[PDB]
């Protein structure tokens, strides 16, 4: 799972904008 | 297991102010890869946690830049450079470096405002409930601040504790107060055997307890 | 987009078992672990375990061994949790999550011996008599229902300013909630004020007018 967390900012910066 | 200790439990702030939240691990949380997998979440009421920061300081996706995470060793910190209304809720840290992964107990971000005295109302059992064998006496303590309040029930001058249920609202979005409902439940038979019923509250806005009472025989 | 769709709310008897599901879409199910997290009392979070969908290998939280069993079905991109020998302590929201970054909406599990139970709804008019100020407060008591939720409105929702509806609490395996409303004293009793309660699970629907207490 740690290797997955390493790659979290592969996603576009369009999530969780309303936090 | 790694204990994650979050402070403060609750953090009252003004909108537009900076805020910081602390997370202490009981031991080092460095994974065997050398990285530290400390995440921060915001959870809003009735909603799922939302990831803000991962691996101590990396901002996730489109999370606003006013959020940032930092720290090292056993000190970790989440900062909000300018608190906005959509940021209100509970913040959690979470370590995924050592199994079992563990969460902090959360820090609730709330609005600070001036003190406000509770408006207290007491309600005898409804005549309809009496026909059923139970009797609930309800006391509302509405629109007060801060949230700390102590409520006591008296029956004919004697404290009654068994059968009391207390429920609090979340902070009001319009005036930032809290409210609470206190219910004393007894059997109809017991209720009819006593005369005076008193809801007593202590709050920081008054040096005396706020008393509201009625007599079952007054009408 | 990444989406985790979890099964609906579960009402389970003490000592029974329940199986919860999480369907993944928007990414390749077998390229990522799936994790499960418990949340009780709307606060404390606890990690339950991770499953590798590719080979079915699991990393459990030691404290949930025997309580929770994790499985997957690759052909439907679904992860499963089965909770065994349920007790009150297992009443919680159970989340599935991918990389602890994409979370499902959660599945509420409530453990209770109660059957579906309609509420008794009681209007709370002020103490008989007395003096009135510039405002007056009325109440409504919704006692002994199961499961959650009830819906409660005042004058069919028209009356919303000055309302406080309090979170339901448990009492004898059953829920109870209450609600107060504060209006100008020129408004009541001259105008009608009614609390409207609905309990879908029992098809119960009750409107109670708040009427002044009379002596005789």
């Amino acid at each position: 799972i740690q290797k997955e967390i390493d790659r979290l900012n592969e996603v576009a910066k369009n999530l969780n904008e309303s936090l | 297991d790694v204990l994650m200790t979050q402070t403060p439990l609750s953090l009252p702030v003004s909108l537009g102010d900076q805020a910081s939240i602390s997370c202490r691990s009981s031991q080092s949380i460095v994974h065997s890869s050398g990285n530290t997998y400390l995440q921060w979440y915001l959870q809003k009421p009735g909603q799922s946690p939302k990831l803000l920061i991962f691996k101590v300081s990396n901002r996730f996706s489109g999370v606003p830049d006013r959020f940032s995470g930092s720290g090292s060793g056993t000190d970790f910190t989440l900062k909000i450079s300018r608190v906005e209304a959509e940021d209100l809720g509970v913040y959690y840290c979470f370590q995924v470096s050592h199994v079992p992964y563990t969460f902090g107990g959360g820090t609730k971000l709330e609005i600070k405002r001036t003190d406000a005295a509770p408006t207290v109302s007491i309600f005898p059992p409804s005549s309809e409930q009496l026909t059923s064998g139970g009797a609930s006496v309800v006391c509302f303590l509405n629109n007060f601040y801060p949230k700390d309040i102590n409520v006591k029930w008296k029956i004919d001058g004697s404290e009654r504790q068994n059968g009391v249920l207390n429920s609090w609202t979340d902070q009001d979005s319009k005036d930032s107060t809290y409210s609470m409902s206190s219910t004393l439940t007894l059997t109809k038979d017991e209720y009819e055997r006593h005369n005076s019923y008193t809801c007593e509250a202590t709050h920081k806005t008054s040096t005396s307890p706020i008393v509201k009472s009625f007599n079952r025989n007054e009408c | 987009e990444v989406q985790l769709q979890q099964s609906g709310p579960e009402l389970v008897k003490p000592g029974a078992s329940v199986k919860i599901s999480c369907k993944a879409s928007g990414y390749t199910f077998t390229d990522y672990y799936m994790s499960w997290v418990k949340q009780s009392h709307g606060r404390s979070l606890e990690w339950i375990g991770d499953i590798n969908p590719n080979n079915g290998g699991i990393t459990y939280n030691q404290n949930f061994k025997g309580k929770a069993t994790l499985t997957v079905d690759k052909s439907s991109s679904t992860a499963y949790m089965e909770l065994r020998s349920l007790t009150s302590e297992d009443s919680a929201v159970y989340y599935c999550a991918r990389t602890f970054a994409y979370w499902g909406l959660g599945t509420l599990v409530t453990v209770s011996a109660a059957s579906t139970t309609a509420p008794s709804v009681y209007p709370l008019a002020p103490v008989c008599g007395g003096t009135t100020g510039s405002s007056v407060t009325l109440g409504c008591l919704v006692k002994g229902y199961f499961p959650e939720p009830v819906t409660l409105t005042w004058n069919s929702g028209s009356l919303s300013s000055g309302v406080h509806t309090f979170p339901a609490l448990l009492q004898s395996g059953l829920y109870t909630l209450s609600s107060s409303v504060t209006v100008t004293s020129n408004t009541w009793p001259s105008q009608t004020i009614t609390c409207n309660v609905a309990h879908p699970a029992s098809s119960t629907k009750v409107d109670k007018k708040i009427e002044p207490r009379v002596p005789a």
